[PDB]
Formats: structure tokens, C-alpha cells, sequence
């Protein structure tokens, strides 16, 4: 019997998005420009709103929702931003698809520390895999006996989470169907998928392709969702958000010149190129920062697809 | 000895989409009259489908089971979920797919097994649920399984043997329904031949989209991915594309299953979509359309409120090509 | 030890084939056009008749017979025949090359089992009723060979049929050798389908059907031909009346011109349906108007694939 | 000179210089190949126990590989009838002084296998470990195959032999037979066998030999006799010489005649 | 209870070599002035590894990563120690190439975590408190030939005995650098193991080291850069350095001297200069020690150049020993 | 303990070897032609006496020797030869990078019961004077060691067609190269670009992976010419007390030109018999034009081999 266990949520993740309010329409149903943290993007959003009414509907039955996009759009972005609009703070487990193959670890074993991550509890709110550590087959057997009594007991609620995977083409045959069994029992989590790739075949089976990795009877209890690239005129705003979250002021032209980078390569390159910029201001005496830094770092680190060309052209 | 009480643990919306299925709808003189309880065109199975079920009463089957082959879109569930009705009014029909029995919460026998029982009042396989352990308590012991061996088995088969001529108990044929065959390899077909050698075994209907592939877990190649000794004591039956007045009296069905209304331009314009990209992409976009008209509160959907989802949901095949397009944006230069 | 066990075989494997009664054999060392359930393929037949002077003889000294054909050359026919011109009841089993590779138990257990089906009183009924396992095994092969010596039950070595043998694995043919060269050893008489292929577990030493020689020179060799429409409606016509369906000679040659579109097999498969389908037109025969109403209906092996490889390529662009 | 070669080695195994190879007499897949390999012993002193065992008698299931390379080297000494798992050892533990004793005195043994290219990589290393004993006998190998691909890598090797023992051990081929070399061999396997056969009848009977097989003559000897047995002729004349032909072939050719089956069955 | 006294057991041949740097020699404002501190050339990898240091310092470095991508022979490891030397007198460094991990004396990861227990730093490391606990070892190559078992519960029993010295005031933590030569060697199996490190609080920081461009991931089928997943190519830092030039060369060869206290004449200086750029600078070092006491016993210790051309016909380079070997088989295929 | 185990050898190995038993160098560091049985080889043999002093001077610390030349070019000799000038009664021990693969001993053990053959006073011995038993003669040798009375000394490792070992034995064999005793090792190729087994995706020289490579050194063995062949099998006659004639050592050069030298130099103790089974005493020249035929090698069997199976 133990009702604080609140030391949870490892973040660091999730730490890089700390903008982000939720989702934020207005009562029409459509999108503003610029709301709660998120910012463009006017397409997809309301695909958020139409799925996340469905939820407190219930309509949802059996049901997932996939991301077909690029690499650095802001799928994690979206992924989080519809765990705010479920309210009364929802948990929200992102993980990566690549976590599944691990050494002392069952491939099952990771999927139950992922899915307790997703099932939250004067009312404090905690999840089961909390009152997991908070008693660290049976021994994850006898903490179903804590929390089935509450409910009937009437004090602590089940509310569902989000399991945003991510990168899911390296995920093998296997943990679909333990996914797809265990997708609809009757309060599992909101399953959300993404990944970047088109005919991949599922790994194990070397000759059936397949749209995106995915067995084909699954993904036809799926919905599809796009996101698009984005424009420098609008790009400019979320890295100055983000560095207005962290108190660095930047020029203009600089953010201008930095918006090459989010065209020649990827969003994910382009916000890395903040706080080990902005500290080498206070090597030359500024707290703000000018032109010649991000000039400097940018030939003093290179990303992975400049690393990719440079390197085998000087390989032969 | 204690479980009578298994009256049924069934499914009610993973088959719950194929709600309006009541019959294989046939004459006497077994003919197909093309508009009874669901059933709207294909009448080239349906009429070679009322053929098997008479050799079913007639006890003529044995040694013999069903493949239907077919495109996405052409009835390769409503066919065999019609064939249940008419059969038995109340008969265990069960949906598996071939991946399911690539679980790794057991092996490729002991999921098999429990689904060879679930076609067999109550289902064979439904004894299990309380007669070997206790399960089904709260949505966190979906997470773990715990393993029954095969010696709940032999007891409980020793009850129903000789409480078959009790006269309280009764048993009844169901019918497998093997979704995507080619999945499965030559390790679970040998166990299927001592399967159908039994007097009890349900009849047999499995589903394909393909043509000659490989025979997975060895190197030869065949018709379907199924060795010839089992295409050889088969009936095979396949199926036609729908055409558009055909999905016209289709679509009407689960709208008037779902108690919307959709204008009569905004009928015809869903079933252009419905034949542009898939059969079933136009049903997940209906109840999609059915909260968006909830918000200006107009009780029927008109045409430009169908195209906001249909502008925002894609389908299965744009969301190939976009990523290739993209894809062609990363390796050329 | 409980001599009472009547019925233990699959009768399924055996059912199709019922209307054999004898090889059609002459006392000249020639066979006949029609005699005893056989119709044509004579030196075939004649090959077999070879056979049975050495089997009765007994100079098959580690010796055994394949059969190579193509699929519907009476492959099984052949096969059920010889354990009646062998006499009195002679045990069959016949055993498809992959009915190995269950998840239950290795592909030894399979086998040996077949080898105690092979040889009234048989071995694998033996060792049903005593449970209730390779422990058993020499306290039945001790008992029945004391009653040999004490002279109780005779124990006639009978036919195996291993069918379908390009898909068997290696360390089957060297397992199979080692009771082989016995003289209690049972006849394995094969049959294939299948040529210059991999013998399986090598994975690139090729062998011609993939049997490797230490097989390939203790085997007798015979071919076949295909059927002509001609000789192929007597197979029909004597299945029709041990199946008791009445058949005008008007739909029969209808029917057998399907024969040589599709195998044997299809074509005497759809005679149950098909009657089944005259009985609710109300008749008694049949008539030309249902062999063109099944065979538009239930579909071949052959074209299924052929129609589906032909529209698939347009659907996914 | 399958007899002469023969005895070229023949006389350094009792001289004592063996010591670290042994014998392979390869050749085409059964040319008297184990029949002068048997040979060999019958042509060694008073008892040398032989065997004749497979390349791929290894791959067993009641033993294991490594069971299959306990037995035969045992058996080819023997010290295994003295033992017929752990049995071996207290005999070889037991008999450490009984061959100084002087009850019946010890031999090596004339070990062959057939056909050692259906080896693997793990199995040829178990020769070199059994080989350094100073009771390790002589032993006898076959293959008909050059260049083959070594089971358990990625790495050929010419006789499917590690290269380093293909320096190690003595190489024999069995050199094929012609056509008086064939008639002689069924004459004396027909006098043997007392059959009656006309004298044209052993020379066709060579006349399939240089095309089909070998034993395929033998195979017809005993069931044409039947046919004649048929006839009461007593004498197997030209008639059953030509017609068992069409009912009784060799594999390569039928196989071939699936060959021209398959492909216009894969045409039209 | 008796080890705060054995604290360094470590390999005398790793580092027995690469001594002559102490630090990266740089300025207060971030240049350097292309010859101090040991470390000589390509200053712009330089003077971007002391941000790295920089961000190291400052309390935002956790979660990033060091990734260092040059052509084999331009001195990859060279800069890593020179974080160490920049960060204090006393951090720990421990060089694991790729192949490290496939150990058959145990798993692939618990040599991964004990690659992550010698990065983990205390004054009066982790790693050495482990190992006297657990066994009794300080033999000759009797006990390099047999192993033993390391206690996994003695690993957090320290876990709980580190509870107390740390916040006690006794023992101060200090984080290490752990290093990882030739990257593309680790399968994704344990890729995952270093997502699963990184996120502690005393988890130390992490430097690789590749020489591969695109190419096919170790474990799975798909080619992507440097044999890495994506999800982990981005929260990394990534430098590159060019081949050397010839002023560089003999920049390090006569700091390459004093430590194998070899007294060499202008004539070497030249060639081994131009050799050192056609080979590999890893053949040219090697060279300088055989040479030497080939000079001894031509009597007069100073090495010309009739050594130096001497023991380079007697020791070839690799790179044409793969011609040669090349070359002679080519002439074995022609029958 | 008991330290009565005298000889414990694979002598059939080395069997063929016992002629060499000295490089022929100066004093002053150059290489004779022919001393102790070593010809040729001249920019060869002062390879082997660089590490000799290298050995002596105690800074072979962390490095390895490899012999790159192809077959029946003297890999096998001079890895003989540098345990007879380091003083006699060295440990030296040949093994095949394929032998690990045994049935029933692990990669682990089959290598440290063949690394303690090389260690002297052997290491091997003194755990087969009595039969883990390693760790009780941990001790043993400890006491004596302290004692004075036995003295330790470090051998040479002798490994062969190594291109079958696999990404594992070589980080056991690359850490347990790096104590203050272990035996210095010597690698043996005739492989150029080669595919690591283990991974089959790692390609590098001499399939050894490119961790232990640049701490490798790497030394080139060329072919021979018949004139230094003929004087390899004289050496080889008088070693084994055969008379042979003149046209005997122009005849069998020959095929050593034609195939190698190992096929060649075999074919004597049969040909010496031969001449036995005339009575004869000199191997004459039909005993030597009578054996290639009637036996085989490896190269030329596979070719008439596979051909004629065709
Ligand atoms: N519309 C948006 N609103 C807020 N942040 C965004 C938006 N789009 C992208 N980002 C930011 O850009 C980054 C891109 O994330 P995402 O598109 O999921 O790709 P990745 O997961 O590879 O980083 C995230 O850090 C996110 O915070
Ligand atoms: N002839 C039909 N009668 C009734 N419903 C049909 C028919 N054809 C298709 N459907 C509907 O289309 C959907 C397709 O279901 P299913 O049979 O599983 O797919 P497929 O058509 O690809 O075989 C189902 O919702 C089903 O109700
Ligand atoms: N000569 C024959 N006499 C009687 N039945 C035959 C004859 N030839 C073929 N059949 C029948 O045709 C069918 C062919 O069976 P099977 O031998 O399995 O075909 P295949 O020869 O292709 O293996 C069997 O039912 C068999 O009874
Ligand atoms: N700028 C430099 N300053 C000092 N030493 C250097 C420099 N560049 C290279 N070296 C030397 O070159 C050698 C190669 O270093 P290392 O990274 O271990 O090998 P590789 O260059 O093959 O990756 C080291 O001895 C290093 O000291
Ligand atoms: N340089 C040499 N001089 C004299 N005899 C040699 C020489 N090299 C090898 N031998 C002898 O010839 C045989 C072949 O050995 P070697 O050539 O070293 O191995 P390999 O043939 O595998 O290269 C050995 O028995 C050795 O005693």
C-alpha cells in the first residue's frame, strides 16, 4: 500500500519539446497559425481533431492511426501534441523502434515495460508500471490485485496513454502480432505509428514486400496521416520558439542563413545548431549572437548526410 | 465438471464490421436471386458456394476443404461468414489470420491447436477459459500469458467422449477461416494433415491474393505457396471484382447499418472512391465523415464534407507513392 | 500382447482407390487391356509382374523399386496393387515425403513408425493398446519373436509407399539403410514428380530427383507415359459405378477432355459435386448440362494461380 | 595399374613409414573402388579387419558426430568387439599391459570410408586428433569430386579435403574399365551366378555398360532368368536381352525424358 | 574491504606509445597556435573539440555524442586524449576498438558495461573496486590463460556502496570519457544498450570512431551512414579531418624521436617524410624502432639513410603485400 | 610436481624439419647462401635475425610478425629456424587455423591448452603429469619460480591457413598476446583481399581483422628457382641416408617448378622404395619418371579428377 512512487518519466526525449501545449483549434474546428507551442502545419492538425473526438466518443475501437512522413517534420511533434488534448495530464511514452532487440531481454518483455508506461491512475494520478517499481511472472502478477479493487472501490481512475513508436520499419514479424492481440482488449493505449519508407519487406520473411514494414491485414484498421515540408518564411518561428524557451537571443540573418540548413538537411540537424552556438558567444563577450558563429560551427560539425558524401569521396 | 457456465466468450466487433451477413441467400433449387440479407452480387461463388454446404449434410467432405482466392475488395469474408448461417443457426465461426500463429507468446503448435479447438451450445475451445486456469480478470492480464499444457486435455476430452451420449452435452462442426495462407510454411501444413484425419475436424476455408510463389521454409516453387498434396484435395473457387452499381446497393448497407444519411450525389461521388483506391478504404471513411458534419449539426453529410476527410485521411496507395516521391527527392542528388 | 486391434489404418489414403482388384497378369508374362481394376500402361504393369517373381523368390537383396511419372500416371494405382498379388491381407502404409517437419517430434519418430506399420498382426497396433515410446520396442519385438518360435502368428513383410520424395531431407536416406539391409526389411517402393533438383540438406549437391546414389544403384528404374482419351474413360467409367453414380457415355466424354487440360486427379474429384448437383435438378443421371456448370464453378489447380497473376499486374499499377 | 600402384605403398605400411598419412583411392563413384580397397586387406598379413563406412555416416540421430568418430577407429584396430559411451575407458586403460601380456597379440586396422567429400569441416579435424596415436592405423578414403565447397565455410577446397592433409596422406585413383575389362567382369559374375546365357549375350551385355551403369547388367541377370523362367526356355536368349530394355533404364536418362517433358509442359 | 590502495591496473603497451601530447593546446578564446601541447595540425578539428569540452563544462553536454570520422591513418584516436589532458589532471580514458565486444569469454554486454565501469572516475575509478572484490588475481600468464566470473550482484552492492561515500563527503565523482575505435563493427543489438546508458546522471560521455561512409547496418539489411541507425546518427556530434600535409609530417617525426631517443640525420627526415605520406604514417612510426638497431650493428649510431632503405625492402607495407599477394594469384587463375 | 615428462611431442609435424638447425648469418648482420640447410631466402633470413634482437632486447613489446608467401615457399622453415638461435630447447608448436573447430572443446580451451604447449622450463606438461587442475599448478610453478631452481622463458606460436579463423579467436589471441610472457606468434597467409568469417560483410587484407593489423609486421618469402631447389632434396637424401643419382635431382626439380616443393619432396621414401623393389641402391631415373603418374597431388588430381567426371 504505497501512493507515492511519483519519481517517473525520464524526459530527455521529450525534454527538447517542452513548447508545446497541445493541439489548439478553435470551436470551428480549424487551425490557427500559430497556437498552444505548435506552429504551422494547418493540414494534419485537424486530422488530430477529428481522431482525438473519436477517442472520449469511443469510436475507436480497434483502431490506429499511422504517420506516413518524412524524416524531421515534427511526427513526434503531432504525437505529442494530442497527449495534451486528452487532459488532466495523460502519460506519454515515445520510444524508438530499434528498442526491441536488446541482449538479456525477452523481445515481449519491453513491450509490457512500454504498454505500463501508457495506463495512468485528492486525486493523484501514477501508472501501473509505477506500482511496478514500487514492489521491485508473479512478480508482475500480484499488482493487478492493488489496483482492479480501486476502480470498484471508486477513489483512482484508468485513463489511456499514447504509445508513439517510432521508426518502424526495423521492427521484425513478431511484435505486430503480440501488438495486434494485445492492439484492442478494452482500455488498451492509443497506438500510433510512424515511420519514412515506402516497399519494406517485414524482417523474417525476405519476400513478402509490404507498404511500410507493416503485414498487410494490420494496417487496413489504420489511419493515415501525412506531413508535408516546410517553408523558410514560416520556418524561422519554432527555432526562434525554441531558443525563446531558453533565453538566447539570435540576429535575423543568422536565422536566415540558418534556414538553409533546415533545407539542405533535415529540422533535426538544424535546432542541434543552438546551445553549442549560442555558447561560443560568451567565449567572444556577447550574450546575443551574431553571423560569424553560425558561420563558424557550421564548417566546425557536419551532419550525417554531409558525413555520408565527404567521407567515400575520400575514401578512394 | 464445474463448467457448464462457458456459455460464450464471443467476439462482437473485430466481426463487427460484417454484422449484416444472415445467410448464403439461395433458392431451393439453389439459386442465387442477387438481394437477400447482404449479399449483393457475385453470384459466380455464391452459387458454386451453396454446392459445398449440401455436400456438408451429406457428410460427403471428408478429405476435402475449401480455398477461396481473391482480390482485396471481392468477399473473401462475407462468402464464408454466409456460409455459417445456413449451415447452423448457431456455429462457431473464427476469423484468424495466417500471422497469428507467428506469436511468440507461444509456438506455431500450441496457437494452432487452441484455434483447431475453437471450431468445435459452447466451443470445445471455450472449456479452457475456466477448466484449466483462471483468466479474464482486468485489462492488465491481457499483458501476460502463463502456458496450459497438454494435460488439461485428455481430462477434459475424457468428460465430452462419454458425455456424448449423455445427451445433455452435444457436439458441432465450426469452420477455420485461414486468412493469408502463403504466410504459413511446411512446418504447419504436416500438422494439418493429422488435423483433418479426426472425425470431428470442422470444415476448412482459407484465403489467398496470390499467385506462384515459393513454398517458404524450403526451396520450390508451386501454385499459392501450398505444396501440391494439399492443392490436390481441395475445391477451389474464386471470385470477380465488384462493379460500381454493385457497391451502389453495397455502400448503402452499413450507412443504413449506422443509422447516417448521405445525399444521393454524395452516394455516387463514394463510391468513385471507393472504386479509385479500395473496397474497404471507403468504409473507414464513413463514421470519419460522421463526426465532421457533428460539429455544424446538419444530420446529413453533403459532398463537400466528405472531401475534407478525403483531403485529409489518405488511402493505402497515395501513401506509397508519396513516400516515393520524397524518396526520389533523397537519391537523386 | 492384446491380439484384438481391428482397426488402426486411415482409410482416406486407401479410399481412392478401391476398385483394384489385381495387376491384369497372364501366365505368358503379359498383361490385359482391362482385368481386376487396371486399365492400359501395361509394361508398367508388366514391370510389376517382373517384380512379383523376385519378391515371391526372394532376390530383392537390399533391393526396392521407384516409380517415375508425371503427376496422374497411376503412380498410386501401381502402389496399392501389389499387396494383393502378394496375398492374404498384406499390410499398407502409405507416407508422403512431407509429413516430417511437425513441431511435435523430430522426423525420426515419423518414419520408424511407418516402418512399424509396414508388417492379423501388425507393429504400431501392437504398441497402441499395451499404453494404456522407444521404451516398448523390444519387449513387443521380443514377445511376437518368441511366438515365431514358438510358431503362434505369421509376420509377412508388406508394402510402404513413400510418396512425394523430392521434398525428403538427407539424414532420412541414411537412416533409412540401416533396417534396409535386413531380410526382415518391408518393400518402400517410391514415386516422384519432381526432376535435376538439390538433394535437400546439401543445398548445392544436385542428383538426379534428388536421391543421392547411394540410393540411385539399389533402385529399379521404370517410366511411364500419359494417358490417351481413349483409355482414360474406363479409369472414369469404373469409379463411376464403385462411386454408384449412373452416367450417360453423352457427358462422360465431355468430362474426360479435361483430363489432359488438368491432371487425372481433377478430373474424378468433381464427380461427387457434380452428381450432387444433378439431385437437385431432380434427376437420376447425369447429363451435358452440369459438367459445363461445375467446371466454370470449381476452379483447377493451374488456372487458379493464372487467373490471379493476370489481373494482379494492373491493380498494383 | 590398380594392382601395380597398389602395392607401391603396400610395402612401406609393414616397413613402418606410414606414420602421419594414410590412404585415398578416389576415382569414379564405385570402379571396384571399395573392392580393391577391401582388396588390400585381403592383400595385408594374417588379420586386418576391414570396414567400409560412408562420408555422410557421420549425420546420425541415435549417435552423435562426434559418437561416429569413437566407434569405427575402434572398430578398425579391434578394440571395439573388446568393448562390444564411457566403456572405452577402463579397456584402454585395461589392456595397456594385456598387448605386452601375450594372450592374442593387437593389429591396426584397414579403415575406409566412402566417399569422404560428404564430410564437413568440424569432422575432418577429429582425423588429425585420432591420427597421432601409435595405435591410429592405416586408413582408406574415396571421393570422385575436385573442386567442392567445404561444408561449414565459405571456402572451397579441391577433394572437399583440408589442404594442408591433402599434403598429408597418399593419393590412389581406380582406373575404369573398357570393354574386354567389362567382359570379363559379368563372365565371371555370370559363371558364378550359373545362369545359362548364349554367348552373344554377354557382349551387348557390355554394350549398356559403356553407356548406363555397371550394376545395371547384374540387376537384369536374376529377373531375365524369370522371364525365361517364363518361357521355360532355360536360357536367356536375345529376345529378353531387347525386351526388359524398354521396361528397365537408368535414372540420367529418364530423367532427361522429364527434361524434354517439362519444358513444352513450361512452353504451350 | 582492502582495496582503496590498487587503484591503476591497467596495459603499459596502450598507452606506450602516444605520450608525447598534453592537452590541445589552445588560448583562452578558442585558436591555436600550430605547436603546443603536443597536438599539431588541422586546427579547425581542434578548436571545434573545445566546444566539446566547452559544452562539457557548462551542463548541457548530456545526451550528445562524439563521432569522428577521417581517413585511416590521420591521427582519429590522437584527439580524444587531449579532451582528457584539457579536463583535469586526473580523467580517466579507455581505448576499445570495435571488435572489442565480441568476446567469447563473455557476453556482449557485460564487456560493454565494463567498458562503461573504467570510464567512471574516484579519488581517494569504478572499475578496479570491482575487481578485487570479486576475485584474487596478480599473477603471471598462468592466470591470462584461465578467466573467472564476475558477480553481478557485487556490481550493485557497490551500486549500494557507493551510496555511501558519495554524498558523505569522503569520495567526489568524477565523470570519465569512454572511446570507441572503428565503429562499424557493433550490431544493433547493442546499439540499443547505448541508448540505454546515456540518460544517467554519473553516466560518462562518449567518443567513436569510424573510417565508413554509407553502408550496410551490421545486424539488419539496410544500408545507412557509418553503420549506425538513424535515430542515433542525430544526437551526435560529427568531425572530420583531412590527410596530413608534409610540414605536419616532420612536425610529429622529430617529436616522434625523443621518445624513442633516436638520434636521426637530415637524410632520413626527407624520405621518411615522403615515405610517410604514401603508405601510411602508422607503417612510417613503425619503421623508426627496427631501423635503429639495424644502425648498432653498422656501428656508429646515427641513422642515415642505408638503414632506412634498407628496412623498407626488408619490411614491406601492407598496402602492397596486398598487391603481391594480388599479384601472384592473379598468375594462379591463368591454368 | 612430478617433473618427469620428458617428451611430450607431435613429432610427425616437425618430422620433416629436423635438418635445419641454424639461420647462416655473420656476425656483422648480412646472410650467408647456404648454412644449415636455409638457401636462398636473402631478403628473408635478416628479417628473422631483426627479431631475434628485438626478442633479445626486450622490445617486441605489442607487436606481430606475419610470413606472406604462397605455398612450398618456406613458411614452415624459418618459424622453425628462430627457436634454434634463441638457444635450443625452445618450445615451438605448428597449428592450423582450422583446427579449432573440434566437436567437444570450446575456442576458448583448444587454444590455451595449445598456448601453454609454448611456454618452457613445459607449461603443457606439468597439467598432463597427473589427469580446474590449471588453477592447482597455478602454485606449482610459483614456488619455483621463487625457488631459482626452473627459469621461465617465453617460445613461438605457429599458426597456419589462417584465413579459417573467424572475428572471435583473434580478440582472444589479440588480449593474451599482451602479457610480460607470452610467446611471440607468427602468422601464416597466402590470401590478398580476403572475406573475415564471422561477419562475411568485413573485408581486409589476409582476412584478419583491421584491429591487428598495423601492429602486425609483415614479411615477404619469394619463389624458388631449380638450382636452389636441387640442393633442398640433396640436403634432404643425405639427412635420410638414400643414394640417388644426378639426372634423380634433375628429374625431380622439375615438378617442383611444375606444382610446389611439399608434393615433391614426399615422393622419396616410396621412390626409395621403388629402387627396393629392383634391389637396386640408387633411386635411377625409371623410379622417378614412374610415381607422378600413378599418385596424385592435389592440383592435377582435381583437374583430371573433375574432368574425366565430366
Ligand atoms: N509544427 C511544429 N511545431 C512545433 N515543433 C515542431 C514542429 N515541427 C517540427 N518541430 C520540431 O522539430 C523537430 C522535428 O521532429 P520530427 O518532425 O518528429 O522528426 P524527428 O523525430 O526525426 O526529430 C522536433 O524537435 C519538433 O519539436
Ligand atoms: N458481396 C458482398 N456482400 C456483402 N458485403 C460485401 C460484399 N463484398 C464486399 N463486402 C463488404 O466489403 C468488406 C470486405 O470484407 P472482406 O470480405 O474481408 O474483404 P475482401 O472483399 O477483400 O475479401 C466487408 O465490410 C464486406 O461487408
Ligand atoms: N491403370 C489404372 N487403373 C486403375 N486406376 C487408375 C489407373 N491409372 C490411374 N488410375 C486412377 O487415377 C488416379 C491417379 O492417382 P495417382 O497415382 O495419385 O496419380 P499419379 O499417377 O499422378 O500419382 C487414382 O485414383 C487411380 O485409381
Ligand atoms: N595533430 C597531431 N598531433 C600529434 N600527434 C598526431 C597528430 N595527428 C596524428 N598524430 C599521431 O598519429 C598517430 C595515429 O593516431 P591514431 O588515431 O591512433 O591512428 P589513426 O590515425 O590510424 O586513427 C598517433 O601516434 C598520433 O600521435
Ligand atoms: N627455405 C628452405 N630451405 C630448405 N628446406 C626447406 C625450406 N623451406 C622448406 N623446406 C623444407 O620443405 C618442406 C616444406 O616446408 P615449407 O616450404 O616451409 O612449408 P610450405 O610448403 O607450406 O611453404 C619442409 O619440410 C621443410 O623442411
Amino acid at each position: 500500500k504505497i501512493e507515492e512512487v511519483k519519481s517517473t518519466t525520464k524526459t530527455q526525449r521529450i525534454a527538447s519539446h517542452s513548447h508545446v501545449k497541445g493541439l489548439g483549434l478553435d470551436e470551428s474546428g480549424l487551425a490557427k497559425q500559430a497556437a498552444s507551442g505548435l506552429v504551422g502545419q494547418e493540414n494534419a492538425r485537424e486530422a488530430c481533431g477529428v481522431i482525438v473526438e473519436l477517442i472520449k466518443s469511443k469510436k475507436m475501437a480497434g483502431r490506429a492511426v499511422l504517420l506516413a512522413g518524412p524524416p524531421g517534420t515534427g511526427k513526434t511533434a503531432l504525437a505529442l501534441a494530442i497527449a495534451q488534448e486528452l487532459g488532466s495530464k495523460v502519460p506519454f511514452c515515445p520510444m524508438v523502434g530499434s528498442e526491441v532487440y536488446s541482449t538479456e531481454i525477452k523481445k515481449t518483455e519491453v513491450l509490457m515495460e512500454n504498454f505500463r508506461r501508457a495506463i495512468g491512475l485528492i486525486i493523484q494520478d501514477v501508472t501501473l508500471h509505477d506500482l511496478d517499481v514500487a514492489n521491485a511472472d508473479k512478480l508482475r502478477g500480484e499488482i493487478n490485485k492493488v489496483v482492479n479493487k480501486y476502480i470498484d472501490q471508486g477513489i483512482a481512475e484508468l485513463v489511456p496513454g499514447v504509445l508513439f513508436v517510432d521508426e518502424v520499419h526495423m521492427l521484425d514479424i513478431e511484435c505486430f502480432t503480440y501488438l495486434h492481440r494485445a492492439l484492442e482488449s478494452s482500455i488498451a493505449p492509443i497506438v500510433i505509428f510512424a515511420s519514412n519508407r515506402g516497399n519494406c519487406v517485414i524482417r523474417g520473411t525476405e519476400d513478402i514486400t509490404s507498404p511500410h514494414g507493416i503485414p498487410l491485414d494490420l494496417l487496413d484498421r489504420v489511419m493515415i496521416i501525412r506531413t508535408m515540408l516546410y517553408t523558410p518564411q514560416e520556418m524561422k518561428q519554432i527555432i526562434k520558439i525554441r531558443a525563446q524557451t531558453e533565453g538566447i537571443n539570435i540576429s535575423e540573418e543568422a536565422l536566415n542563413h540558418l534556414g538553409e540548413i533546415g533545407t539542405k538537411t533535415t529540422l533535426r540537424y538544424s535546432v542541434q545548431l543552438l546551445t553549442p552556438a549560442n555558447l561560443l558567444a560568451k567565449i567572444n563577450g556577447k550574450d546575443s549572437i551574431e553571423k560569424e558563429h553560425v558561420e563558424e560551427i557550421s564548417e566546425l560539425f557536419y551532419d550525417a548526410k554531409s558525413s555520408a558524401k565527404i567521407l567515400a569521396d575520400q575514401q578512394d | 465438471t464445474k463448467v457448464p457456465e462457458i456459455r460464450d466468450v464471443t467476439r462482437i466487433e473485430r466481426i463487427g464490421a460484417h454484422s449484416h451477413i444472415r445467410g448464403l441467400g439461395l433458392d431451393d433449387a439453389l439459386e442465387p436471386r442477387q438481394a437477400s440479407q447482404g449479399m449483393v452480387g457475385q453470384l459466380a461463388a455464391r452459387r458454386a458456394a451453396g454446392v459445398v454446404l449440401e455436400m456438408i449434410r451429406e457428410g460427403k467432405i471428408a478429405g476435402r476443404a475449401v480455398l477461396i482466392a481473391g482480390q482485396p475488395g471481392t468477399g473473401k469474408t462475407a462468402i464464408a461468414m454466409g456460409m455459417a448461417q445456413a449451415l447452423g443457426p448457431d456455429t462457431p465461426f473464427t476469423a484468424i489470420a495466417g500471422s497469428e500463429i507467428f506469436s511468440l507468446e507461444m509456438s506455431k503448435t500450441e496457437a494452432l491447436t487452441q484455434a483447431f479447438r475453437r471450431s468445435i451450445t459452447v466451443s470445445l475451445h471455450e472449456i479452457d477459459v475456466i477448466n484449466s486456469r483462471t483468466q479474464g480478470f482486468l485489462a492488465l492480464f491481457s499483458g501476460d500469458t502463463g502456458e496450459i499444457k497438454s494435460e488439461v486435455r485428455e481430462q477434459i476430452n475424457a468428460k465430452v467422449a462419454e458425455w456424448r451420449e449423455e445427451g445433455k452435452a452435444e457436439i458441432i462442426p465450426g469452420v477455420l477461416f485461414i486468412d493469408e495462407v502463403h504466410m504459413l510454411d511446411i512446418e504447419s501444413f504436416s500438422f494439418l494433415n493429422r488435423a483433418l484425419e479426426s472425425d470431428m475436424a470442422p470444415v476448412l476455408i482459407m484465403a489467398t491474393n496470390r499467385g506462384i510463389t515459393r513454398i517458404r521454409g524450403t526451396s520450390y516453387q508451386s501454385p499459392h505457396g501450398i505444396p501440391i498434396d494439399l492443392l490436390d484435395r481441395l475445391l477451389i473457387v474464386s471470385t470477380t471484382p465488384y462493379s460500381e452499381k454493385d457497391t451502389k446497393q453495397i455502400l448503402r448497407i452499413r450507412c443504413e447499418e449506422e443509422d447516417v444519411e448521405m445525399s444521393e450525389d454524395a452516394y455516387t461521388v463514394l463510391t468513385r472512391i471507393g472504386l479509385e483506391t479500395s473496397l474497404r478504404y471507403a468504409i473507414q471513411l464513413i463514421t470519419a465523415a460522421s463526426l465532421v458534419c457533428r460539429k455544424r449539426k446538419g444530420t446529413e453529410v453533403q459532398v463537400d464534407d466528405i472531401k475534407r476527410v478525403y483531403s485529409l485521411f489518405l488511402d493505402e496507395s497515395r501513401s506509397t507513392q508519396y513516400m516515393k516521391e520524397y524518396q526520389d527527392a533523397f537519391l537523386f542528388n
